RNA sequence: UUGCUCCACACAAUAUAGAUGGAUACGAAUAAGGCGUCCUUGUGGCGUCGCUGAACCAUAGCAGGCUAGCAACGGUGCACUUGGCGGAAAGGCCUUGGGUGCUUGCUGGCGAAUUGCAAUGUCAUUUUGCGUGGGGAUAAAUCAUUUGUAUACGACUUAGA
């Protein structure tokens, strides 16, 4: 086909913040479609990855990837909180990021 | 959703769209804003106008040309406000604010493309019928833009060869609306229909 | 020659209006205006789909383009007597509004199998009007 | 908040001097019964020589509307404090309950007068039972013969920021 | 107190004809036609019986229930100005210099020009709007007479003459000298 | 001392404000419109639609293989090719004709394993360099001298095979 897609797109908008403090080690993953906590339920424990590219090859690949799961729903409008191994640099806020439908529950 | 979102200015709040854009941008949406002359704003046309003089007296005394700078030209006051909206000094600002581009008119980039609108900044859903407005491209021209007139002459061509666009696809479309029609009534027709299509 | 108006008729609020409950617990049945309390809210009845009578803001309902006789202040076993004699049930079904959202409803609930299905039958009006798009 | 209405019958603390008061009731207008029994002193305590410390209150009990489905009149008699001074005033109400009457009212006065909860005192609301004792026009409008109306410029709030057509206010 | 519905009525004649699309209004008479955009005041039309139209506001504020009053006036007017026509009468009035009052033709537009206002030297030149037709009248001394469809064209053009006729520095009340309009009415009174 | 530019592919390096099916084109009004049809062509008659794009199109195959046949004479890609149109930032849109490849419109045959129970599991475009082999063209500026319509110095204005 022309669609290999198995993930749904989403942007890190921000860190956790207060009006003048952040708190790098909880992301703000905004998922395309969902639009309220009702609908973000579907996606509590599912796998992040943001994927970015890199000149340096490491170990076969140009590509490295920082993984991390969603936590919970933040908000009234289907943005949810994310975690990850290591926290996310603050340059991809607005970079697209994959959420996978693994670990599944259907 | 879209690489490039389409904007068209005409008939939508100015304040209501910066704040829609401002959060696009800062989301990561590439957005372009055509027909900027078209813009409104809520309140009367001497009381906007009486707003910017008094903007356009604010100046740096010891030098002007190091003052905040008077933009006449409506892309350009569009673009002031919604840089009152992005944190514009950092490099996040910086790189939403080149993921923006404002325009009067429609240019032939953007004239084959589709626009798109914004309910929640629309005058005739936002405002009460009886509220006086303003069009930016007439308030621009009375503080001194001006190209008002070139872009009413390019934007009449523009709509003459995009009326001859939209006949050949009325056209089309109806063929196409005949020609399912009558591929109506099927097996696979009645199948789709009972499967919801 | 004759003097021309343009009418611009639309959807009066009145008694024996049916409505669709856009919002709310009910959220897609219909009901009858029984009583207008002020400008901005009625009093409504929609006994045969299940919705208690109840006053609600014009805000949480859409108005239909159906109307029957009614009284003012009916009771709802009048308002059931005459909603059954009108029948507005079949004849809001039979609305292209209706269908579009049994539509919705019925594409909603396709599972993948049967979205594969609708490809392939898609797949194949599309050759056949395809070729029919090239003798006209 | 969404008022409800209670009855609260309150009393004098017994004495042997006069055992058996005379059972005061009230009704009241509150949020909780709390707030049903502190209105019910404060307005005792406003009309007779008692106080919550000195008395007791022997019964206290929701009472719901009784056509709850109908749609009434209400003549509403209230007492409010200005910035100046106190006034009294009649306002009449088209409304199918009770507590939804004197919570619409609490809002009309909150936006007409700027007068607060603590301000208003609720005097009575009785049902009209015969039209054409109404007297106020904004209520007398929805009385007329086969009453009807539109509803113009209908603005639909959309769920997407983008539209991908101009939208129509049609009804 | 946002009257739920209200309606004025407007009489339509046998020889006029009247269209209204979305809110513009044009009128076809015996003395011609006109026209007027209504777009500024948000109201409904309603054809009755191709002699009656009813004007509508529903949910109206006070404001907007007299603008109703007030477009049903300007259609009406327009309906008479377009059947009967509209006349204004005005003298000229003036204690020693004669007003001499002529009609040039600067570019073909039609000027009225008046001269020796209070013996000055400087010449007064008025346009005249389209549909306005002017006549110096006989029979009555001192007399113009601005005749046309248009009620708003020709009260404005009268109100422009008498406009440009003001004294200054002096007391107005002793030198009452200028162009004042004495009568309105109409082309065919008592029809 | 064989330099420069463009074109093809061949290998490197370089990064990415952030592809992962499709930015899918009337205009105007909103107390009005769109579409279809008809006539006497209008500010016309009739019917229908909205009440969201939850749409429409595309979408099956080794990350999409190798083959056989049936039905139609279509659909689509690529390289050409004819004729236009587009100057607001046109740099794109449409069209003629043939060639070539595929077609999931329909019915078949073979293959996949072992990346071991997941590990982005790598498929995009941005620039530069170096090679080939095929075209294309064979300059100026500055300093120094000089001028004085100029000038603190720079700069400016002139001249000099």
């Amino acid at each position: 086909a022309e669609s290999h897609r198995l993930y749904v797109k989403g942007k890190h908008l921000s860190y956790q913040r207060s009006k003048r403090v952040n708190n790098p080690n909880v992301s703000l993953i905004k998922i395309e479609g969902v639009a309220t906590p009702q609908d973000a339920q579907f996606y509590l424990g599912k796998r992040i990855a943001y994927v970015y590219r890199a000149s340096k090859e490491v170990r076969g690949s140009k590509i490295r990837v920082m993984w991390g799961k969603v936590t919970r729903t933040h908000g009234n409008s289907g943005v949810v909180r994310a975690t990850f191994r290591n926290n996310l640099p603050a340059k991809t806020f607005g970079a697209s990021v994959r959420i996978f439908l693994y670990p599944s529950n259907i | 959703v879209e690489p490039v979102v389409v904007i068209d200015g005409k008939g939508h709040l100015v304040g209501r769209l910066a704040s829609v854009v401002a959060k696009q941008l800062l989301n990561g949406q590439k957005i372009v804003v055509v027909r900027a002359e078209e813009l409104n704003i809520s309140g009367e046309f001497f009381r906007n106008k009486l707003k910017y003089h008094d903007f356009l007296r604010k100046a740096t005394a010891f030098n002007k040309t190091r003052g905040p700078f008077h933009f006449r030209a409506p892309s350009r006051i569009f673009y002031k406000a919604l840089r009152g909206m992005v944190s514009h000094k950092t490099a996040r600002g910086k790189a939403a604010l080149e993921r923006l581009k404002v325009f009067e008119g429609i240019p032939p980039p953007y004239d084959k493309k589709k626009r798109v609108v914004v309910p929640q900044a629309l005058r005739v859903l936002r405002l009460k019928p009886g509220r006086k407005y303003t069009t930016l491209g007439k308030l621009s021209t009375s503080v001194g833009w001006k190209y008002e007139d070139v872009v009413a002459k390019l934007e009449a061509k523009r709509k003459v060869s995009s009326a001859e666009y939209y006949a050949k696809k009325r056209a089309f479309t109806k063929k196409v609306a005949s020609a399912n029609a009558t591929a109506a009534e099927s097996d696979v027709a009645k199948q789709l229909a009972a499967l919801g299509y | 020659t004759d003097s021309i108006v343009k009418a611009s008729n639309w959807r009066l609020v009145e008694v024996g209006r049916v409505v669709l409950i856009k919002k709310g617990q009910s959220a897609g049945k219909l009901a009858a205006i029984v009583e207008i309390i002020d400008q901005k809210k009625v009093l409504i009845d929609g006994p045969k789909a299940g919705v208690p009578r109840q006053a609600i803001n014009l805000g949480q309902v859409v108005l239909t383009p159906l109307t029957f006789a009614l009284p003012r202040g009916a009771r709802t076993a009048t308002v059931s007597k005459k909603w059954a004699a009108a029948a507005v049930c079949e004849k809001w079904a039979a609305s292209s509004w209706a269908k579009k959202i049994a539509q919705r409803e019925r594409r909603a609930a396709l599972t993948d199998f049967e979205r594969f299905q609708v490809m392939v039958l898609r797949k194949q009006k599309r050759y056949t009007v395809k070729k029919a798009l090239a003798k006209a | 908040a969404h008022f409800k209405e209670y009855q609260v019958i309150g009393r004098r603390l017994p004495t042997e001097s006069v055992p058996e008061p005379k059972l005061f009731r009230m009704r009241i207008f509150a949020s909780n019964e709390v707030i049903a029994k502190s209105r019910y002193w404060y307005f005792l305590q406003k009309l007779h020589k008692v106080k919550k410390a000195s008395g007791e209150i022997v019964s206290i009990n929701q009472i719901n509307e009784a056509h709850p489905t109908k749609v009434k009149n209400f003549g509403v008699w209230v007492r409010y404090d200005s910035r100046s001074g106190t006034h009294n005033m009649y306002k009449e109400i088209r409304d199918v309950s009770r507590v939804a009457a004197v919570e619409t009212l609490y809002q009309d006065m909150a936006a007409r007068h700027r007068a607060r909860f603590r301000s208003i005192h609720i005097l009575k609301v009785a049902e009209i039972e015969k039209t054409a004792d109404v007297k106020r026009q904004y209520v007398k409008q929805f009385l007329t013969k086969d009453l009807k109306f539109p509803l113009p410029h209908r603005v639909q709030k959309s769920t997407k920021t983008f539209s991908y057509k101009r939208p129509s206010t049609f009804y | 107190m946002k009257y739920i519905q209200t309606e004025q009525q407007i009489e339509v004649p046998e020889g006029v004809t009247v269209s209204i699309k979305s809110r513009i209004v044009k009128v076809v008479g015996p003395r011609g036609t006109l026209t007027k955009n209504l777009k500024h005041i948000d109201v409904t039309f309603t054809k009755v019986n191709n002699q009656l139209i009813k004007v509508a506001v529903h949910n109206g504020g006070r404001k907007h229930v007299a603008a109703l009053r007030t477009v049903k006036s300007l259609v009406d007017n327009m309906i008479t100005g377009v059947t009967k026509g509209y006349k204004y009468k005005m003298r000229y009035v003036y204690a020693h210099f004669p007003i001499n009052v002529n009609i040039v033709e600067k570019d073909g537009a039609k000027f009225i020009e008046v001269r020796n206002f209070l013996g000055d030297k400087k010449i007064r030149n008025v346009p005249v709007r389209d549909g306005v037709t002017i006549e110096f009248s006989t029979n009555v001394k001192d007399e113009i007479v601005l005749s046309g469809n248009s009620v708003e064209d020709v009260s404005q053009n009268a109100a422009d003459l008498q406009q440009i006729c003001r004294v200054r520095n002096k007391d107005i009340r002793k030198f009452l000298d200028g162009i004042y309009v004495s009568h309105k009415g109409f082309i065919t009174e008592d029809l």
